[PDB]
């Protein structure tokens, strides 16, 4: 439901972030666990200390994620389905959990791209966070 | 809240801040990031684009007093209650602010600490950082409860 | 909203039939009394149990739900005025429609018990939340 | 609350069928809000809106939960210390978000209006609005 503005800042930011999407994806999740301790209970498979192979790796998946969804702005209900059903239906993630993803991705955005994260990017940011956050939720 | 010894980091990393900057820039972007929070500030003229807000001289001087609030708290962690309780009173009795707002200021600077400082902006201290965000929030709702 | 979903807003907003008007005084009075951090965006009405004001305003309240009701496929559309006034004139603040929906829920549930089932609650719930989210976009 | 408010929410308490209201507002929060059926694991068949709602044991949780309700209701100027081990216990041990607390105390408005028609005044209501406000401000306060 982006409008025109917020979807060519997302795209020409998450151009920037380019092929350091999985690290940043990574290091939001390190900080979404370090930051909100309640939203580790949802990774009872992983270690989640510094460094640890599992959140690097989850990092990326989550990275291909937000990238499918910033190349199909206009139908992220259709370009999610998988991912909508697999949070909302089998694992029932807490809406509020993914207030808290999008905060600690915002946080790491403004760390590596302090140039490119102006006031009207990082409010594209907060809706494009949003806006996947509710397809995931539905 | 926190060790001494935890104070002691955070306080050393706070020391590095510069408040009018860093308060300018968050206030200027809770009114940019979540613009019903323009309803409380018609009095500051121009708000009526992403550039009028940064570049406003009384959102950038109403910012930095929100910082020395920070600072005052931080100098008080153990005691956030009674160090807010004045600014209480304003946000809830006088202005009605729904609480929620306070908790999106503080992760706004949070968002502007790590925008600043980068790389030091580490995720131990930044968690650190949202423990106290939350309490000056806390604090401040503190006449609604 | 679902197609189920959107059949139980049908149905129960039937149910409500010629008490809309009323409801939506109701759920405002319900609203500003419950949380009194509401009644600071009506500063120029008399808030008092039965004001005409608090009556007026209800009646409009029910037919912008009305309209919604009746164009569930495009409430972007539909409310576009609407929300031009709430979100860019008003400002109003997100929570409150969270804190006025759940007030139309009380109402509702108060005088239609029969009709308020749980899966009935639960759509009606998901209606009044995109709802407003469109009149905060 | 105030005095006034403090006994008129009293009084109303008195006529409650705690063990009936607490299996629907339990029952309706897994529906309405269904992520927190995750919490429920242990509890069978919450698989459709009817399993839910006729589940034994969301019945009989309910009941301990308004029981809690009920002992909060003795002690509506100290819901701090009254909910201190259950804040524990949500907070440290289940993880609960707190926003969910405020998701249950309204939907227990929500059915209390549901059963109690118009003597669910709008006065009584927002009285009971300031009750679940306090017991999620005391649930939350670990975090
Ligand atoms: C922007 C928001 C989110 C995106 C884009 C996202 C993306 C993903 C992706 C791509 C997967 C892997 C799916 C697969 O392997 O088939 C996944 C799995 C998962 N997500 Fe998320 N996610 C988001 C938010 C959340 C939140 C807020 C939580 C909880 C706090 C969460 C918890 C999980 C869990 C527990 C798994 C499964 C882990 C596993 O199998 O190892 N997700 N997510
Ligand atoms: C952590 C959160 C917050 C802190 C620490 C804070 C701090 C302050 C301080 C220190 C002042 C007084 C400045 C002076 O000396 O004149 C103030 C005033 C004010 N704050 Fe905040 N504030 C917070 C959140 C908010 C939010 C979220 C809003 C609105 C959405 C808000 C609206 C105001 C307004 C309207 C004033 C008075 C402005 C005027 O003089 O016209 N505050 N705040
Ligand atoms: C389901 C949510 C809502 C609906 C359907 C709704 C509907 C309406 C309608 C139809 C009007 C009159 C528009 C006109 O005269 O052109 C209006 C005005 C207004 N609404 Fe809402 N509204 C909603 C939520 C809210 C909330 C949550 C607040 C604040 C707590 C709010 C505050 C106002 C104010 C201040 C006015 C202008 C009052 C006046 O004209 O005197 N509305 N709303
Ligand atoms: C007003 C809010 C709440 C109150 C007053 C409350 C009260 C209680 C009480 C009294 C118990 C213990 C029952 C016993 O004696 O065994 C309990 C257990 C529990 N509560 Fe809550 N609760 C609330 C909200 C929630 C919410 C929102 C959730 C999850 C979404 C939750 C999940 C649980 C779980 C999982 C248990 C343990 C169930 C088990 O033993 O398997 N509670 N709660």
């Amino acid at each position: 439901v982006l409008s025109a503005a917020d979807k060519g800042n997302v795209k020409a930011a998450w151009g920037k972030v380019g092929g350091h999407a999985a690290e940043y994806g990574a290091e939001a999740l390190e900080r979404m666990f370090l930051s909100f301790p309640t939203t580790k209970t949802y990774f009872p498979h992983f270690d989640l200390s510094h460094g640890s192979a599992q959140v690097k790796g989850h990092g990326a998946k989550v990275a291909a994620a937000l990238t499918k969804a910033v190349e199909h702005l206009d139908d992220l209900p259709g370009a999610l389905s998988e991912l909508s059903d697999l949070h909302a239906h089998k694992l029932r993630v807490d809406p509020v959990n993914f207030k808290l993803l999008s905060h600690s991705l915002l946080v790491t955005l403004a760390s590596h791209l302090p140039s490119d994260f102006t006031p009207a990017v990082h409010a594209s940011l907060d809706k494009f966070l949003a806006n996947v956050s509710t397809v995931l939720t539905s | 809240m926190l060790t001494a010894e935890e104070k002691a980091a955070v306080t050393a990393f706070w020391g590095k801040v510069k408040v009018d900057e860093v308060g300018g820039e968050a206030l200027g972007r809770l009114l940019v990031v979540y613009p019903w929070t323009q309803r409380f500030f018609e009095s500051f003229g121009d708000l009526s684009t992403a550039d009028a807000v940064m570049n406003n001289p009384k959102v950038k001087a109403h910012g930095k007093k929100v910082l020395d609030s920070f600072s005052n708290g931080m100098k008080h962690l153990d005691d956030l209650k009674g160090t807010f309780a004045a600014l209480s009173e304003l946000h809830c009795d006088k202005l009605h602010v729904d609480p929620e707002n306070f908790k999106l200021l503080g992760n706004v600077l949070v968002v502007v600490l790590a925008r600043n400082f980068g790389k030091e902006f580490t995720p131990v201290l930044q968690a650190d950082f949202q423990k106290v965000v939350a309490g000056v929030a806390n604090a401040l709702a503190h006449r609604y409860h």
